[PDB]
């Protein structure tokens, strides 16, 4: 029946889901130097 | 009918005393439940009267915890329709009516403070379902939805316990078993829809594993009650 | 006090016939004026609506509530919030094509 | 909100089990009848006040973003008429600004 076609498009959406989570994971990785930077300029605000 | 018009009579001699028959009640709740739905089915005048006084007996004020029981008789056993429909029913004896009339005012009293939100928990407790109102009202199911949160998600985790113990005992595929899973299925995805908190406690608790396996089952309405839950779970 | 047992409407054409068939208000025989003071936002002047306004809400008049569209308030806001006086109260009734906001609200907006 | 594709519309179907709110058990047939229509019929009224409110904010919105525009006819009246042209600072003169 149509259970066929919906058990397809849920695949397809979990699949899609993966590439969204990449994506999110690329955005942190970016900003994890500016955080680094942040917490360098910081220590170094300490430090001086 | 005379053997069971002797097990009423003694049963209300022993529902005389307040002591025993809050003893009783306690012990035989299931049976008072049988008693209470069994008055309203039988047509005689004389059982009927007899059923009556035993359940006013047990919901006599005399009895300990008399509102507390009351309400639980209430509340588990459905005793207010019930009550209800009597009262709009005709019995031949005075006696009987005057019996009819006092449960239906206690069954009002007691009604008169619950909720959809207790009848929803009293319904959990019980560990069974059946399309309940509350749960196909959207009103109970948005009201009540900050409150399933509550406690650590506590009425949450009890939904995906009881959803684990249907999926263990869903081999059966009885008819009743199949109502309470699909039920079970209906109230998971609004409680999932509905403050979406609780999918992190579903998953691990293992809700959402026992719903994507429970896809498997052959009956129709599972099937589409399962397709609903994968929808709202990653789906559209 | 007594003689406050009127009620006011300066809303649109629309507003104010429905609320005239539902019998808000009464001429006054010896003032010759009603409460229904039926005035179209489109129509008539700012500084008439501001008037009719000022004697609805002042000079003695007998209205408890005076009801005014939320369009046609919002023309005369300045004077909806410089009534501050506790009655007669004032409402934003929604208008046809003019439905009511709760920015526009001038008595909610103390809160 | 449920989603309409969660709602149990279709579960309570399967049982169609009446509840207290919806119908007094104890009343009549006739009361039952007449006190359910009318609560249903008050809630189609008030679905329908709220399409027509949510339509007539979005026409609002609407004239708001054709005025938005940059039309003239319904842009600012900053740009639709020159300020040399208009008469302003005087006491017996006005523009039109048409």
């Amino acid at each position: 029946q149509v259970n066929d076609e919906l058990n397809k498009m849920q695949a397809f959406i979990r699949k899609e889901a993966e590439e969204k989570a990449k994506e999110i994971q690329l955005k942190a990785d970016q900003e994890y130097e500016i955080e680094k930077t942040n917490i360098v300029r910081n220590e170094t605000n300490n430090i001086d | 009918i005379q053997l069971q018009y002797h097990s009423l009579l003694l049963i209300w001699l022993l529902t005389f005393n307040p002591v025993f028959a809050n003893e009783l009640v306690q012990k035989y709740l299931s049976d008072f439940l049988d008693l209470l739905k069994l008055v309203k089915i039988t047509i005689k005048e004389k059982v009927s009267r007899l059923c009556i006084s035993i359940i006013l007996q047990c919901c006599s004020t005399r009895v300990k915890q008399h509102k507390k029981v009351i309400k639980q008789l209430l509340l588990l056993g459905n005793a207010l329709p019930t009550v209800q429909s009597l009262s709009e029913r005709k019995y031949s004896d005075e006696e009987l009516r005057q019996d009819i009339s006092n449960l239906k005012e206690i069954l009002e009293n007691e009604y008169q403070e619950l909720t959809s939100f207790d009848e929803y928990v009293a319904e959990l407790d019980s560990k069974l379902l059946c399309w309940s109102p509350p749960h196909v009202d959207n009103g109970f199911w948005s009201d009540n939805i900050d409150e399933f949160k509550k406690d650590n998600y506590k009425i949450f985790r009890q939904l995906i316990e009881l959803l684990q113990a249907k999926v263990r005992n869903g081999d059966v595929n009885a008819k009743q078993e199949k109502i309470i899973i699909q039920v079970a299925l209906n109230d998971i995805t609004h409680v999932v829809e509905l403050l979406p908190e609780s999918i992190d406690v579903l998953d691990k608790t293992g809700g959402k594993a026992d719903i994507m396996e429970l896809l498997n089952h052959s009956d129709s309405r599972v099937k589409y009650e399962a397709l609903k839950a994968t929808q709202a779970i990653i789906g559209y | 006090a007594e003689k406050r047992t009127l009620i006011a409407v300066i809303a649109d054409e629309d507003t104010t016939t429905g609320l005239l068939l539902a019998g808000i208000g009464q001429i006054t025989p010896e003032t010759q004026e009603k409460n229904f003071f039926v005035y179209q936002e489109g129509k008539t002047t700012k500084e008439e609506i501001t008037d009719k306004f000022n004697h609805f809400t002042e000079e003695r008049d007998d209205i408890a509530i005076l009801l005014i569209n939320q369009h046609i308030a919002e023309n005369i806001r300045a004077r909806v919030d410089s009534f501050t006086n506790a009655f007669p109260a004032i409402l934003e009734i929604p208008s046809k094509d003019h439905p009511y906001d709760p920015e526009k609200d001038s008595v909610l907006k103390r809160v | 909100t449920l989603p309409i594709n969660n709602m149990p519309v279709p579960e309570y179907l399967e049982n169609f089990q009446w509840q207290t709110r919806k119908f007094k058990l104890d009343k009549s047939i006739k009361d039952l009848i007449t006190l359910i229509s009318n609560e249903s019929s008050q809630l189609d009224a008030d679905v329908r006040a709220t399409y027509a409110n949510y339509n007539s904010a979005k026409t609002n919105l609407a004239a708001a973003e054709r005025k938005k525009t940059g039309d003239l006819s319904v842009r600012s009246l900053h740009d639709i008429v020159k300020p040399e042209d208009f008469v302003l600072n005087s006491e017996h003169l006005t523009t039109v600004l048409v």
